[PDB]
């Protein structure tokens, strides 16, 4: 099952690999695309891993990862070979895919993307909405 | 250009200290020697969204004051655009082809940033997005306590009140704090103290704030008194009957403060300062009032206006 | 004089295609080299006894961006005149001492034309009444398809929604009949065709048009596609929801339009134009609505100022 | 690649394999599950396929895949052995899946499962709402 | 038990022709020979989410005829709910632990079926659910129809009015369609026409249906003519003045019908007939309101009491 | 007579223990066998200037069960007073010539106690005055507690949620600390902790009450989890985000709770308790809402008549 070209991205946690196709649209597309979710690790017990071919991306695509699977490792594959082997860092910004917890926020009735900037604390990550100037902790951010 | 020349002004955090005097400058050359035609032509969009006739007021008597031309609207109740039907994008995208500007006071947080994403080459100000900013009130303010004590470094600034949900009392700090050797005394009922976050950012900066039970404890050390509505609803009738004699000033509290000690409030102030200290040299409500015009004047004139005001 | 000079502006059937032309033509030099001053002196007033915050700015921004001041009131619930206890004739007799001329927007039919029996000298404009005209929408209409297109003959011209009780789109059509080899497509649920009247008017003056149950059947020869809201009450939800399909655009829905084709609506849009429309070459209704500023100009210096506009 | 025991739902048009996944919840186990999508059908062209091991659909399970995958088809996989083939039928009722298209029924607001009665015409499904008691084409109800 | 024990009421579509004859039987028999204490220790709620003076009044005396006890609310405004945030589910959880049945009238569709699935034990009976249901007000005018004309086949039907949105008509259409024989004239505006899923089922069933303009086509041969009331609102002001003369009836139109012949009208009426019918035996529309009590009595006695002691 | 015969219920701080036990067997003997005709002839008045839906129907139920017949109103903008200037003492003294016993809910505390001074010798019952108690909700959580766990004392209550404004978890404080052994855990934001003059009592009288952050602390040992609302306005929206997560309950929480332990909550819940947790043995507050009927029934038996007829 392996590929000529494009993306592999490896070691996901399990309960995540469906999680980053739905939050980042990765199957809209008409390229080729293999899953496999649940599958034994050992190099860490279970595992998701999505390969993408034809496909590549930048590195705070990679990035948008972090908050996700901040462990994965992102590969290139170009004539059957691993080219280039990425890690998500975190992103000083993260767009689109997340929702401001203050309901009063402007951000709920109107057409335009959710924008979050992220500061690291010493134990969690702390988003601000762009809208409502609101700073959350991002495990309140991701619970809906 | 001036810095400030065909900018958003949306967020006290999004501006500088250097923003900020220049913002309280032009204020000062205005109010010295007033320019009624510096705005000759340009129309001006007063949208209250969320109606507040105070605020309102001031806004447009400053645009007149310049010379403009002013076409607006506020909503009690009922109007379809901007909240009820059509998105704020789309009334945004409308009214941004009419006019040269768009002053707008709205309910929910984040509406004046939004605005600017649709209002292509027109400067959005905002006077108000639900409890987030409120820029202008904070330009006022600095612009009065600068007048009235000469600087805005090296001050005793006690803050009274319902410091939890006053938006105004929270900007004023994050401006204060752009500032040099500033102190803050922050009187409240515990119920309504200061958030933790603005206590964080004083922290992070090196400046000094303690915590007070009661005005008296710091009126001898005070130069600003910055006063603030307690509204009933955020708090139990019975609660608040048992607090309030800590947030309310009368005439007598004012025996041992400093003579360059002023008194504000951002209006209004019913139910926490006594009508006696009107009649006090302390009293600066109302001249803060009228400083609103200025603070206001220079914003218009600074964003409209290529040049820097002489 | 100029032929619309002192000339109350009510239904678009008493404006010949010279007149309509005379509007345009005047825009287009506004629009070109504003006049700031050309109705210093003038005041206007603005009377919406029906409420429409987008019409009543628009309106007000071209007043002001001639000079003219202006006066006026806004109807949510509540004005003892024009309605209540006194006749509509009472208020304008009383008005038409005050100012220079009268635009206003009155939810009865005829109520415009009832005002020019009352208002002496003083010319009215029709800003909307009931659901009989809106001359000033539809000469804001007619502006951005002569612009866009280059000219107001021998055009393709497509509209959907409720062509039933549109009465926007009613006098679209009888405007553009004025001209030369326009064809028209009707594209609406059954239950909101365009009526019989407008179909008997395009017959008796050979023009042709057809009717078609979606965008797509004539997206690839239409030059302008003029979208309209379905409010949800003309229809029951569960036939609201049924039918919806055929009278709402999305941009993949453009991939055949002819370059020159543009999107208008006279707004709001919310329900029935996908915000991916927006950044095509063909959204045009913002810049629609940009251009009812100029169409209004137009009219006011026309009906006030004795002199063409040069 | 072949599995030893389980369900493989092959033959499923391009852009459906992922919607299966979502709607019905397929991801939401421990079991290995493997995902091709876009894969090259010399019958159509293009085509995407699912695999989940040690868990079987029963004929209704399968007949929910009907408005979807009309065309796919459904395989009991045991001891690397295909078992049994199926293929979707048009089921008498679809629940929880759609929504209502009608905005003023009772079912949005409220802790319920969507449920409809299922009815075929000439050219298009008929989908009755159990709650509002309107019908609508599929086309409508499964309107984006 | 008899097969209406302890049954929810929600849509006529699930009552069969035996149901149906069952519920008039039983409403015959209570007319006849009234039953005051059948009910007596049975408490019901009467709970009009949306409210309806008519049909609350009607369903609450027919509680009291049987000796029941009413508690019960009526909404839009002044209810603890639907303005707050409870679902209807938890409403009807907590409603069903108080009372032995629960009549409901609802702004949304669907809304009684829902109840249902909360009630536990509880049946609910359905006084209207939006544009769905009303099998209270079918049941009364089916008994009505069985009363005076002595059978529910072979009937000439005719419906005039608003038969596109009439909830009531459908209801009634569906109801006659499970008895043989039944022929149908449809007498409405275009715009207003007997919806197509209606005509679709009443083919199906080899039921013979036609469209007239006018009264008169039919009036010879009809048994029931069943008049709506036309909402001004679902036509445009000037459109109703144009076709309210085809369904407006007054007792000269009424010279060579059947001796038999019934008109019948849901209520309010108030331009449909003139009060000249009134005085004419065809008039019994206020005898079909006072058989509400009947029907309305006999469905719950069937419901809560599992023999007919009758 | 009982010793509760004739007498005002105001106040949980006005019944002793062996009262609130009186009520508890009563309602335990009216839900296992039903009067239905106790209180015939006897009628109560239903008044609630304040309108509660929830509480009125289910009192008004109660009065129906026993036979009783019931006559009232409910306020704010209908009912011709409260907003007319009649004393509410006044409204008391005409009442109560007319009824056997007046159930009252009104917006102001104290409201219940001074109708007493006004009703002769017509007992009253507080349905509810403003912040300040609410007996009957109060019996009924007890009766609920009692019946599912056997006992009032020895108990370990977890009470989450609002519980500084919570009238409801004051009451239910109070009235078991009338009780011997049980133990308190309070979960509950800062902002919204339990008040201290509750904390005092407790302390007053040895028992032991603590605070935890999270449900799960005290899950293992928990014989009742009483749940509150937590109203949106008393919190700010972004605050309400930030602490939610710590008084919201979910099936998942419940796996290690005790076989005998229960979930109760006064109504309505809308975020603090999940739908799934509706289905597990421990959901009890539908029942705990059941319960308020017989408590109801005890106390108006109780109070309108001598003896123990049961
Ligand atoms: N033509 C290829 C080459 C490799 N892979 C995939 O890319 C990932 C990384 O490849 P490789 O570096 O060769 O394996 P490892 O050395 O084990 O990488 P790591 O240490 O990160 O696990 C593996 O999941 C492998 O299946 C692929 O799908 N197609
Ligand atoms: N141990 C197995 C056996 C079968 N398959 C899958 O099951 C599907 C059907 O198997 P099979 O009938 O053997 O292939 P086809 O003949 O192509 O079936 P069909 O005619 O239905 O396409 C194939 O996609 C195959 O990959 C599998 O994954 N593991
Ligand atoms: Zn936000
Ligand atoms: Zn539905």
């Amino acid at each position: 099952e392996a590929i000529k070209r494009g993306t592999v991205i490896d070691h996901i946690p399990a309960q995540i690999g469906f999680k980053l196709l739905s939050l980042f649209k990765l199957t809209e597309t008409d390229q080729r695309i293999t899953i496999g979710l649940n599958l034994p690790s050992g190099e860490m017990g279970r595992k998701d891993l999505i390969k993408i071919e034809n496909t590549f991306l930048s590195e705070d695509q990679v990035d948008q990862l972090a908050l996700y699977a901040p462990q994965a490792t992102v590969n290139r594959i170009d004539n059957y070979e691993v080219v280039g082997k990425s890690r998500p860092s975190l992103p000083e910004r993260i767009d689109n895919v997340l929702v401001c917890p203050n309901s009063n926020c402007i951000s709920h009735a109107e057409p335009v993307s959710s924008s979050f900037a992220v500061r690291k604390r010493a134990n969690d990550i702390a988003l601000k909405c762009k809208y409502c100037e609101k700073e959350f902790s991002h495990n309140v951010v991701l619970a809906n | 250009a001036n810095p400030l020349y065909q900018k958003h002004i949306i967020s006290i955090n999004d501006l500088s200290r250097d923003d900020l005097n220049l913002v309280l400058a032009t204020a000062a050359k205005l109010k010295a020697n007033p320019q009624p035609e510096l705005l000759k032509h340009k129309v001006i969009a007063s949208c209250f969204f969320e109606a507040s006739t105070r605020t309102r007021l001031s806004f447009e008597t400053s645009m007149h004051r310049l010379g403009a031309s002013v076409v607006g609207f506020s909503d009690s109740a009922n109007t379809s655009l901007g909240k009820k039907g059509e998105t704020l994008a789309d009334t945004i995208s409308v009214i941004s082809t009419y006019v040269d500007a768009i002053v707008m006071r709205h309910p929910q947080e984040g509406a004046a940033r939004l605005a600017t994403e649709f209002s292509g080459n027109v400067p959005v100000l905002n006077a108000g997005d639900g409890s987030n900013q409120h820029p202008t009130q904070t330009l006022l303010d600095l612009f009065t306590i600068q007048e009235t004590q000469g600087r805005l470094d090296n001050l005793h600034v006690a803050m009274v009140g319902d410091l939890k949900y006053g938006r105004t009392v929270h900007s004023l700090t994050q401006a204060l704090a752009k500032f040099d050797g500033n102190r803050f005394y922050f009187i409240a009922p515990d119920a309504l103290a200061m958030p933790q976050y603005i206590l964080d950012m004083l922290d992070e900066k090196g400046i000094a704030w303690s915590l007070h039970s009661s005005i008296e404890e710091v009126m001898a050390e005070v130069d600003i008194l910055y006063m603030t509505r307690v509204q009933k609803e955020r708090l139990d009738p019975s609660e608040y009957a048992n607090v309030k004699a800590q947030f309310v000033l009368r005439a007598s509290d004012l025996h041992n403060a400093k003579a360059n000690m002023k008194v504000l409030h951002p209006l209004p102030r019913v139910d926490e300062i006594a009508t006696d200290v009107d009649k006090t040299p302390h009293a600066w409500y109302f001249q803060q009032a009228g400083n609103g015009i200025f603070a206001r004047q220079a914003l218009l004139a600074l964003v409209l206006n290529r040049d820097l005001v002489l």
